[PDB]
């Protein structure tokens, strides 16, 4: 859903 | 080959070669955020021993990967024991992926498919997912090149589903395998002869539970069985293990025995009797 979309967005607030 | 544990591969492909000897991934497989890769890094990268994943397969932002036909040529089953939300297969923001190419994938035992926002992705309309998933109702396959692609098939077992023609192919050179209805989910040989009812997806010989590519129920000593017999325990909802295996895990979660299963922890209302790893219920409050 938007929840799936939102999971990814939020993951891209990680450090590499 | 080996049974390898669930993996989470990020940034570099270095750790991806840890899968080179796996037949089964007991857990999930996530490959993500590979911004340094190019097609040349995947031209000579293959995991032909991989037959099955017990949980889910997830691919996200993997640069240079154009097809999965060389990466996972023999992947036959994704069991979906644990899922990513409700999905057993996730292909998301795969920049360069032109086709799935999972030409040996016969069954997704639990969960749905989410293939979203793959700008170069084709060979999606050509796949009959009804042969792979019982329910395609929860599939979410949107925003791909294929929403106009010009998918071109080898010869394939084309069909009409509802009023829709579906050619049944994975790539320009690979058809989707189809078995007679009598074979159900068990698979068949090239000649159309059913695999044993304990098999799942494919077998090397018909009607023989020691010749299955994967099992419908449980696996033990090179054989597909309906349930684990004594003295074995059900493990990860696909294999039979002995007490000593469950004990070795505990001494390396600290695994416990409960209802003929070797599991990560005791359920609510139970405590773990220490001398024999056995979950016992609590008479009155749990200590
Ligand atoms: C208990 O299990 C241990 C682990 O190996 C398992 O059993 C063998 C026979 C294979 O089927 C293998 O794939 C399994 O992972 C063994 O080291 C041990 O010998 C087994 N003992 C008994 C009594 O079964
Ligand atoms: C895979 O198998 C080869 C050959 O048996 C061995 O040299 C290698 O170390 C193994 N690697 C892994 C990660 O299992
Ligand atoms: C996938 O396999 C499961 C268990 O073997 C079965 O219940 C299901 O029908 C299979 N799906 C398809 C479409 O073959
Ligand atoms: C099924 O298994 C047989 C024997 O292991 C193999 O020849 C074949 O390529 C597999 N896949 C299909 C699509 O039948």
């Amino acid at each position: 859903e938007s929840s799936f979309r939102k999971t990814f967005e939020d993951y891209l607030h990680n450090v590499v | 080959g080996e049974v390898c544990p669930g993996m989470d591969i990020r940034n570099n492909l270095t750790r991806l070669h840890e899968l080179e000897n796996c037949s089964v991934i007991e857990g999930h497989l996530q490959i993500l955020l590979m911004f340094k890769t190019r097609p040349e890094d995947f031209r000579d990268l293959s995991f032909p021993k991989l037959i099955m994943i017990t949980d889910y397969l997830l691919l996200f932002r993997v640069y240079g990967l154009e097809s999965l036909k060389d990466l996972f040529p023999n992947l036959t089953v994704i069991r979906g024991s644990r899922l990513f939300f409700n999905y057993a297969l996730v292909i998301f923001e795969m920049v360069h992926l032109k086709e799935l190419g999972l030409y040996n994938l016969m069954n997704i035992t639990r969960g749905s498919v989410r293939i979203e926002k793959n700008n170069e992705l084709c060979y999606l309309a050509t796949i009959d997912w009804s042969r792979i998933l019982d329910s395609v109702e929860d599939n979410h396959i949107v925003l791909n090149k294929d929403d106009e692609c010009g998918d071109i098939c080898p010869n394939c077992p084309a069909t009409v589903i509802n009023g829709q023609f579906v050619e049944r192919c994975w790539t320009h050179s690979h058809c989707q395998k189809v078995c007679p209805t009598i074979c159900k989910s068990h698979g068949c040989t090239a000649e159309g002869l059913c695999c044993h009812s304990e098999c799942l997806g494919n077998c090397s010989q018909p009607d023989d539970p020691t010749k299955c590519v994967a099992c419908r129920n449980f696996y033990l000593d090179g054989r597909c069985v309906e349930t684990c017999p004594p003295p074995y325990y059900h493990f990860q909802d696909w294999r039979c293990v002995n007490f000593s295996f469950c004990q070795d895990l505990h001494h390396k979660h600290q695994y416990v025995i409960h209802n003929n299963k070797c599991i990560p922890e005791c359920p609510s209302g139970y405590t773990m009797n220490s001398s024999n790893l056995l979950c016992t219920p609590c008479l009155g409050p749990c200590p």
